[PDB]
């Protein structure tokens, strides 16, 4: 019920974000750390406890809906915790014929199709227990060995194999920057996969997310485990409208088939404001319902950059804001009405409004507050930018030379890597084209 | 309700046609009983649960059934109307109720 979703975590990051991820839903929902009932009356249908990520056994103790690939590390530290019994060690697979990604694309894609009829056996376990499936959720890195080639190679095969459901990547981008150059090699061969297989892509610049990590939380001991948390609270609120349908204006499916332009732009930012806390101080910065909408049209706070916290000088394709917490609605609705009339989005020459906001209250299985919180997903067309840069690093790189010998032996790269030049002109041609629908040739007679 | 009746005898017992204080006997029985009807109408029968239910189902707020039934039934619909239509949308009524995830816990 509510079209149910399958979580495919990636490399590292995937599955260090996805056992944070289980833990948030796992309190929301008032449930336990083996996914155990809360035994007096805390869930009388008050909310819907999501079976798009749970499964139910018999003896009531949901289990989350996800498959992990990766090595043993993150999987091991889930296993010591007791966070064992809301995972399930069948979903779980653990390289021991990886042999050392590399960091190399090709490396990782090519492990995966050596072992596809495990993993398929593991997908298609989780596709037999879903009821009618809505989609996928793939949680990865790019720029990695692992985060990159097995996710790419998962993605290609399950746009051939069930080419009727919606495939969702929340992926992790590296910086508008380099100084590692085969990041462009890595970053390139993946981007393709992730551009014509997925539906969907959501962005999370690296370089941007550290800066909420240093500045917000104000460690010194940081890491990724710590950065994680940031991106387990964005990628929660996201699924807000899923786990609650009981909101009769927020369902999921309908919202995100209307937000969607075309695939062809689908590479989506987030924002957000104010923060949680997970690793510093509490949150008891309280401000007005005025300063709450204020604070959602600023893209001060950047947790992406993907060019359009640099400028606006294009069009955005559409924004959609994401609020969490009642608060007064009449309120809501005169501010809402400046903010449309007020045109804070650039615009083309035929799209001059097409940005959606959608109310959500909080959960009371948390304590109580009266400090609302929003969201900020949005597709721009400023994007192309990011395959711009790209395009300069894979010039960069093709101009050294550098490890041409792996490319050899696979007939695709033969005369070195085709693959790659075959990309750089198709990603041209895309960039062209977002231009076009920018200016007035987009509707022409 | 006994005791009432004998506050009425008590005071037709002295009467000199008190009607302000008669009243206010009346008065402090009629907000004792309105809030025990509230208890019996909210509690029991489930009276507060009842309204949002309407507000669900007549104003359509309950968005998740109605995308179900609107797959079910599309088909059905989509042909010209007969007595036995009436059975299975009643039947994917009841499947839309499953569907929507509505169910007895307390």
């Amino acid at each position: 019920m509510g079209g149910e979703i399958i979580t495919l975590q990636a490399g590292q990051c995937g599955n260090h974000v996805g056992k944070f991820l289980w833990s948030q839903l796992a309190k929301e929902h008032a449930i336990g750390t083996d996914g155990l009932s809360q035994l007096p009356d805390s869930s009388t249908e008050r909310d819907d406890d999501t079976k798009p990520f749970f499964r139910e056994n018999c003896r009531n103790k949901f289990t989350p809906r996800a498959i992990m690939m990766d090595s043993e590390p993150s999987v091991i530290a889930d296993v010591e915790n007791t966070f064992r019994g809301f995972f399930d060690p069948r979903n779980t697979w653990v390289a021991s014929d990886g042999a050392s990604a590399g960091n190399s694309w090709a490396n990782g894609y090519d492990i995966g199709t050596r072992n596809q009829d495990d993993i398929l056996n593991k997908i298609d376990k989780e596709i037999d227990s879903t009821d009618n499936f809505e989609g996928f959720q793939l949680l990865h890195s790019v720029a990695g060995g692992t985060g990159s080639g097995l996710g790419s190679n998962l993605l290609e095969a399950l746009c051939d194999r069930y080419p009727k459901k919606i495939l969702t990547t929340y992926s992790v981008f590296p910086a508008r920057s380099s100084e590692v150059v085969v990041q462009s090699y890595n970053t390139i061969l993946a981007l393709r996969r992730l551009i014509e297989d997925s539906d969907a892509t959501v962005v999370f610049d690296n370089a941007s997310l550290l800066n909420i990590s240093g500045k917000v939380f104000r460690n010194p001991n940081i890491d990724l485990q710590h950065t994680n948390q940031l991106i387990s609270t964005i990628i929660s609120s996201v699924t807000n409208s899923i786990r609650f349908p009981s909101y009769m204006y927020s369902s999921m499916s309908s919202i995100y088939s209307t937000l969607i332009p075309s695939p062809e732009l689908h590479f989506l930012s987030p924002s957000f404001t104010p923060f949680t806390s997970d690793y510093i101080h509490d949150d008891i910065a309280h401000k007005c319902h005025s300063s709450y909408d204020v604070m959602l049209d600023l893209l001060d706070p950047s947790n992406s950059l993907v060019s359009t916290a640099m400028n606006n000088p294009t069009y955005f394709n559409v924004y959609n804001t994401i609020i969490g917490n009642v608060e007064p609605r009449q309120i809501s609705r005169a501010m809402t009405k400046l903010q449309q009339r007020i045109k804070f989005p650039s615009w083309s020459s035929s799209a001059m409004h097409v940005n959606i906001g959608r109310r959500s209250p909080y959960l009371p299985l948390q304590p109580n507050e009266n400090e609302v919180s929003g969201m900020m997903l949005s597709n721009m067309s400023t994007v192309v930018n990011v395959f711009e840069n790209a395009c300069n690093t894979f010039d960069k790189v093709f101009a050294k030379g550098a490890f041409l010998n792996n490319y050899n032996v696979g007939d695709l790269f033969q005369s070195m890597q085709n693959v790659q030049d075959e990309f750089a002109e198709s990603r041209e041609v895309v960039q062209s084209l977002m231009e076009d629908y920018v200016a007035a040739e987009q509707d022409s007679y | 309700e006994f005791s009432k009746k004998y506050h009425v005898l008590y005071q037709s017992n002295s009467y000199r046609g008190i009607s302000t204080n008669f009243f206010e006997i009346i008065n402090d029985q009629y907000s004792e009983i309105v809030n025990h009807t509230n208890q019996i109408l909210n509690q029991k029968f489930h009276y507060r649960d009842v309204v949002f239910a309407l507000k669900n189902i007549l104003l359509m707020g309950k968005s998740d059934f109605m995308d179900a039934l609107i797959e079910k039934a599309n088909d059905i619909l989509a042909t010209p109307s007969d007595s036995l239509p009436n059975y299975k949308l009643t039947r994917v009524l009841q499947e839309a109720v499953q569907l929507s995830s509505l169910r007895h816990l307390m």
